[PDB]
Formats: C-alpha cells, structure tokens, sequence
C-alpha cells in the first residue's frame, strides 16, 4: 500500500470525481477527493509561493498559496498525523498533465523537520533548503519525467525543447533521506515546507496541478495515475 | 511571455 | 496602555479571580482571567519544558507543557494576533510569588520568529537562542527582582543567598531588540519559543507562577501586579 | 574614540591614505589603512554578494565579493578578535560619498552568530536576515544619512527622488541589540555575515564605498567621517 | 579505494605509524598518519564536545576537542577540498579498538552544510541533528559493529551488557544522503560539525579512537581497518 | 532537594 | 540602467 | 563510574 497526505494546487476542476467548479488548494488523506478545499486565484504565467506548516499541538495542517501583491489563498484541516503515517516517511514534490497540459516547475524547495521528545532538550531536527538545482542532483530521487538542471530548476512534467508544456506526463521529487516525521513519546512535533512555482499553460484551461505530498518510503508513481490523479493516486476513490 | 493570463484579476 | 499575550503556567488557583481547582496552563489575551486553560501536573523539584507555537495560516496559539516521561499538557486557542497587538512588540518571560512562595528559575531559551511578506522569498526573521546566561546579560532587559549568572541561568523573582525562594517578588526579563510580528503584506508568520524551567517550592502550596508573554515595546511591571497578577497585570479584570 | 573591525568594498582607490590604485576590499582593523587587501572588479549597477566569515579555531577573519556570472576577490587576515574587540559589541553597515558619488544601496542582509562555552553544547546563538526593510524599521539603528523603506531596500546615503546619488554624505546602520562576540571559557565562537548591494553611479566615477563593521556598543559616526573615511575612522591614521 | 578526510581523536598512540608519543587529536587527508597533530588531555570517562568547521574562502580545516572546566585542544591545517574530494560525498562517524578497547559513545551528533552560489543567494543547504537515537534510525547508514538505540546513544563499537567495551571491533555511522560539498560556481562552501562522546576504559587502557569524516558516497569498512587504523584505511601507508 | 515533591504520580 | 561608469565590469 | 584510566585528566 502507498500511504499519501497531500496538499495539492489543482489546476483543473475535474467534477467527476469531487473537484470544485474552479481552480482551488486542497488537503488530500489517503484521497484524491480533498477532505477540505479552497477557491485558488492561479496565474497563469505568474511566480507563486507556497507554505505548509503542522504542529503536533494543535494536530491542525495549513497551507497557504499566494503570488505577488495579490490575493492568498489559505485551507486548514484538523488531523491527527499519528493515526495516518508510519513514523518514517519520505517527503516530496508531484505533478501531471492530461488531456490539458501546464509547465510544473519549481524553483526552489525547502523543509524543516523538528522532534522534541520527552526528556531535557532531546530535540532532533532535519532541514533542507535548495535554492539552485543541479543536473546531477544526488540528493533526490526522480521519478517519472521529473529532470533537474534547466535554468536551475526542477521541471516535474514532461517539458519540450522550444519550452512548451506536454500532455500525459507525471513527475516527482523525493528526498533522499527518510524524514521521523513523529514519535510515541515527542512532546511537540512539527514541520513546514516551502516552495516556489510557475504554472504556465499554452491552451486554454491549464491542468492538472502539483502537490506537496508525504508518504511511505518505498512510495512510487502509480499506474495511470497521470492526469487528474496527480501523480498520487491509483483510483479516484 | 506568459505573464498573468488568467481569470478576473484588478488592472492588467 | 500596557497589552499583553501570555501564555501562563499558574501554580497556584486563585478562585477569587476565575482560577480553575488546580495547577494549570493557560492562554491570556489581555486580562489574567485565562481565556483557555489546561489541568498541569507540576512536579515540584523537576525539570520541564515548554513550548509556544503559532502562525498565521491557523491563527491558532498553542502551547505543550511536560516533564521528562510524564504526562503534557496541552492548551489552544484560536486568535488572530493582528488585531490585538501592534506589529512591533516585544518577547519575554514573567514570573512571581505572593503569600506563598517557589524558585522561578529558567534554564534555558530561545526564539524564533518569521515574515514572509507578499513578494518572492521576501522572508524576514530573528532567532536567538540561550542555554547559559551571563551575570552581565547585555541584550537582556531586565526588570524588577529578575537576575541572570546563578549557575548560568535566569532567576526571574527573589531567590535567597542559601537558595531559598522568597514571597511578594516580581521578575521580567525581555529580549533587547523589538520583534516585527506581524504585517499586512504577509503571506505566512510564525514564531515558537521554548524553555525549560525549575520551580521548586519550601512550602506547602506553591505560588504563583511562570508565564512567556509578548507585549507592546516599551512594556513595564504593572504596580500590585506581584502574587496572583503574574507581573503581567495591574488589575484582576 | 570607537573600536572598529570592517571588511571595506573601497570604490575610490585613495593612494595618499595607502589605497591600492584600483577598487579593492581590505580588511580594517582600528585603522582605515587596511592590513589586507584585494584587487576587485567592481561591476557599476550590477546587485553583488558579499560574505564575511570567522571563528575561533583559525581565528582568521575572511570575506569574498562576487557577481553572478563574474569572478570573486577574497581576501583573508589573522586576528584574534578577543584581543581587539571587548566582548560585547554591535554590528552593522556603513558607507559614504564624497567628491565623487554613487549609490549605497542594500538589498538584503543576514547575520548569525555562535557561541559554544566550555561546558558542551552550552550554545548560545544570534540570527536576523533582512530581505525586506520597512519605513519603520525598529530594530535597526540608523545613524546618519541612512533610511529604509524605499522600495524595501536601506540606502545608506543621500540619494535623491530622480534616483542619482548625492556628494559628501555618511550613514550607517546597526543591529538594535548588542552581540556577544566572545567569552574566556569558549571553546568555539563563530559568526558569518552576509548582504546583497547596488552600487550605482551615473557620474561613472563611484565612491567611496560601503563596509560591514563590527564595534563597542554606543558607536556612533566620527566627525568628517565622510568621503574616503567610509564613516568609520575619525583620521586616516 | 576511498577518498577519506578525517578529524582523529587518536586515544593511542601507536609510534610505529607516526603518532605522537600521546593522545592526541589530528588531521588525515587519505592517510591515518596525520598531516597535523595536537597533544590531548584525554578525559577517560568524562563527556566531551568536538567541533569541527571549514570554509573555502580560507580553505582551512579547524577543529577543537573539549571537557566541562577543562582546557582545549586546537588544531588546523590548510587544504582546498575541491582537489581532495568529489562534490559528492557522506559524511559519518567511525572508531574501533584492537588489544585495548574503550566505549566510543556517540550523546549527540549534528552537522551543517551551505553553498552560495555565484549568482547570489543561490544558497543551498543541509542540517540535521541528533540528540536521541532510535533503535530503528532509518536516516543513518549502519556499518559494521555500531548499533543505536542503547539509552539513546549510538555505540560504534561492541560493548557488552555488563556496559564494557570490546577488543578488535570497528563500526561507523553515515548520514544517509548524500552531500554536495563543493561546487565550481560556488562563492562560498562551507560546513560545521559538532558532537559529543563518552570515551570510557574500564580497563585504564583506552584505544583506538573516534573520528569524524567525509569520503565518497560509496565508501565501506576498510578490511582490517579495526584498532590502529580507525575504520578508515586500509593499510597504514 | 526537591526531587518530585508533588500530586498523585506513578511510582516515586 | 547603468554601464560600467568606470570600475571593471568584467563582461557586460 | 571511571576514574583517569590512563589519558592525563585535568582536574578530576
Ligand atoms: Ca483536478
Ligand atoms: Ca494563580
Ligand atoms: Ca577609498
Ligand atoms: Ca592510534
Ligand atoms: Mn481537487
Ligand atoms: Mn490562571
Ligand atoms: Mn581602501
Ligand atoms: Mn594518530
């Protein structure tokens, strides 16, 4: 089984299995069909940054997507994470195109994982921030047509030479290392990422979206889980 | 290219 | 006007002014009258930790106090710090005793506050962090009965020369430089502090508390605020 | 007089007062006549970097200039800080105009300062990063012509609405809360540096230059400390 | 072979490979006669700190081995990683005993890695820090003897339950992803390193030592690489 | 001193 | 906006 | 629980 929690920027309302009739920010538990959704004001074109954050006090998990001088969009959902991910999860980036397509790339990417366990500052911590991406990044597991190196950055989908976007494509970013992501006896627990992207789409209605999501360690790309699916998901179930 | 190409946005 | 944010660890219940049958946590908005509060078990003579987070995705103030394999408490509350204090403030720790008396000693703290203003990485933030305290603490302001060098840590009220704590005793300690907490362009804000006290008490019943609070700039010990006010009141209202 | 420490990005080569005849950085140690200093391209209008580094082990104060694309002057002295500076200092930026003018402008700046003591992991530690400057910028100390605000940056000389430098002016700001920089019974103390500038000049004869220095608390900017004295000395001495 | 860069903490000296006739703490570039060495007043059974920093503005390796109320011991030397080391590497701890052994107890563990682009603030980075090891610490590369989870430390070597150490026994821990050290385009690299260990000989007689080191990706336990030759090379060439 | 000196907790 | 006023611009 | 085994402990 591949266990997901996502926080998705759906670009394409798909309301045959659940979508909003407009571009929108989710959190996905074990699900395409978001357990909460808010309307998303997407610029095509346009630079945009991300921000997800949990603790485990208040067990509740915001995102925030904004651009520049513009409106944000925020979503939070109460969840215990506990009692829905193994203690060691691996924590990365998805993205797909389908009968639509959109550039998914990211610009840079940083998280912070911290655990304060129950006893006199036992607090282990792991933290990541890539700003530039390399050709040769050993540091990420790329799956699908996720590619590192143009201009610097993280291009997820399938992106063509001339640099216009491609249909069917599905791509993902994994780092490296397994991230305890909680612990029986941590007295606080929490993490935020942050992200930067540009969505731009050529034709008329861009999609399918890119996706903040955890998971088990072994997690893999699954089949036809290209357009709607993100990326993350086997069925729309 | 692209710049803000999307939906009801003030000025341009 | 002096206003205040606190996040109290009261030892003692004072019923007179709303204080719950026993020790607790609690969160302060402008008045000792806790607007939530948490059943704390104090240990006497024991180390603990505590810990403050917030953002603005939530707009949600969460506190977790806990001893080394023990039982946490957890209080939270949803607020929104824009309209209750002014974007520049000021962090720092309160402590006191009264009829009765308890060493208010702090061991160790830190901070970490951040502002993602609406542009592109426009992230501005401030940390510190302290784990031995210097007899002469230059970027420390203290008032009233507070004192930095015992064993490098910060006795906040009155501890006697062979150690013994002391009634009617009031403390403050705030970090020098004043703290942008909050923006109207912000996309995402964000701060946490922790610390780990040690309150031992002589006497039967322990009094009166620790609490970390934010508050305006020029900030000072309210009169009478000693015993039950917590130095962060002048009044019980 | 002032203690001061800087590493200069000296734009207008003063050989009377020991300047190399071409823009350079240097390291100033209580005397405007550098003890070191290197050749340096400096690239009019273009945003460079700038990075300062010490420690305690090598006890060599180090420092690299670049711009995107271009290559990078370093230059590197040895200094036991202890023996120069008191223990409790400010720090902070400087810079000045004039016969000759150009503009000061800083973009983003970032410190982080460390200190192990000789009783492990007793770390006390220090971090601001600025990449956003408000009108109303209370945790800065500014001196001088200096000011914040415009369009986020900090100018640290006059510089007029059409946007073109002005002559013989000084200005400097400083971190409002004062830094430990060393103790006895430290085993590691370390701090680095670093801040994104835009020197300008229409008149295509820039000068003087801009410095981040390191001094006594109460610092303040030395009469005639203008032009090629970078507001920092009182005498070419 | 493996590219090895070491910081020893030599606690036996072995003259017939170059070890100074005591203690001592040392520099190892490819080879386990130190190219720079320093007496250490060894500390049998008491906690001690180790830190180690480098940067390439000075390209000097640095590193200080200390005890609570205790002296330092300093040593450094001058090397541009770049021709010694691939950008890819892991980095890790390693120790072993022979004929004499010692506990080599890993408290805590953590590490720092930044790369500044020249394109400015093209920072990249990596922090992760230990303070409690789980039986199960899947972000770690386990080889040979050591083992976690034991009170929540790492052991590198054997140790029975009784709580004493073993003869001929060698075993490392290694960051499991990989780290980018250097890069050409780059303005500045650096990385800090810090850790704390309990050396206990119950047998008065400590060997053979801890180090910290940096090698390639791939890099495996030595053959024969137990006692004098730390886990590190293959032969005392 | 002061070890735990304080309400109804498990073991001492 | 500017153009090598006069220190060495070491490309454009 | 040890005492100066052999390496030369500064103080105690
Ligand atoms: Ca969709
Ligand atoms: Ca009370
Ligand atoms: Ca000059
Ligand atoms: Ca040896
Ligand atoms: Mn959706
Ligand atoms: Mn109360
Ligand atoms: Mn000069
Ligand atoms: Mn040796």
């Amino acid at each position: 089984a591949d266990t997901i929690v996502a926080v998705e920027l759906d670009t394409y309302p798909n309301t045959d299995i659940g979508d909003p009739s407009y571009p929108h920010i989710g959190i996905d538990i074990k699900s395409v069909r978001s357990k909460k959704t808010a309307k998303w004001n997407m610029q095509n074109g346009k630079v945009g940054t991300a921000h997800i954050i949990y603790n485990s006090v208040d067990k509740r998990l915001s995102a925030v997507v904004s651009y520049p001088n513009a409106d944000s969009a925020t979503v939070s959902y109460d969840v215990d994470l506990d009692n829905v991910l193994p203690e060691w999860v691996r924590v990365g980036l998805s993205a797909s195109t389908g009968l639509y397509k959109e550039t998914n790339t990211i610009l840079s990417w940083s998280f912070t994982s911290k655990l304060k366990s129950n006893s006199t500052h036992e607090t282990n911590a792991l933290h990541f921030m890539f700003n530039q991406f390399s050709k040769d990044q050993k540091d990420l597991i790329l799956q699908g047509d996720a590619t590192t190196g143009t201009d610097g950055n993280l291009e997820l989908t399938r992106v063509s030479s001339n640099g216009s976007p491609q249909g069917s494509s599905v791509g993902r970013a994994l780092f490296y290392a397994p991230v305890h992501i909680w612990e029986s006896s941590a007295v606080v627990a929490s993490f935020e990422a942050t992200f930067t992207f540009l969505i731009k789409s050529p034709d008329s209605h861009p999609a399918d979206g890119i996706a903040f999501f955890i998971s088990n360690i072994d997690s893999s790309i699954p089949s036809g889980s290209t357009g709607r699916l993100l990326g993350l998901f086997p069925d729309a179930n | 290219d692209v710049f803000y190409p999307y939906p009801y946005a003030s000025g341009s």
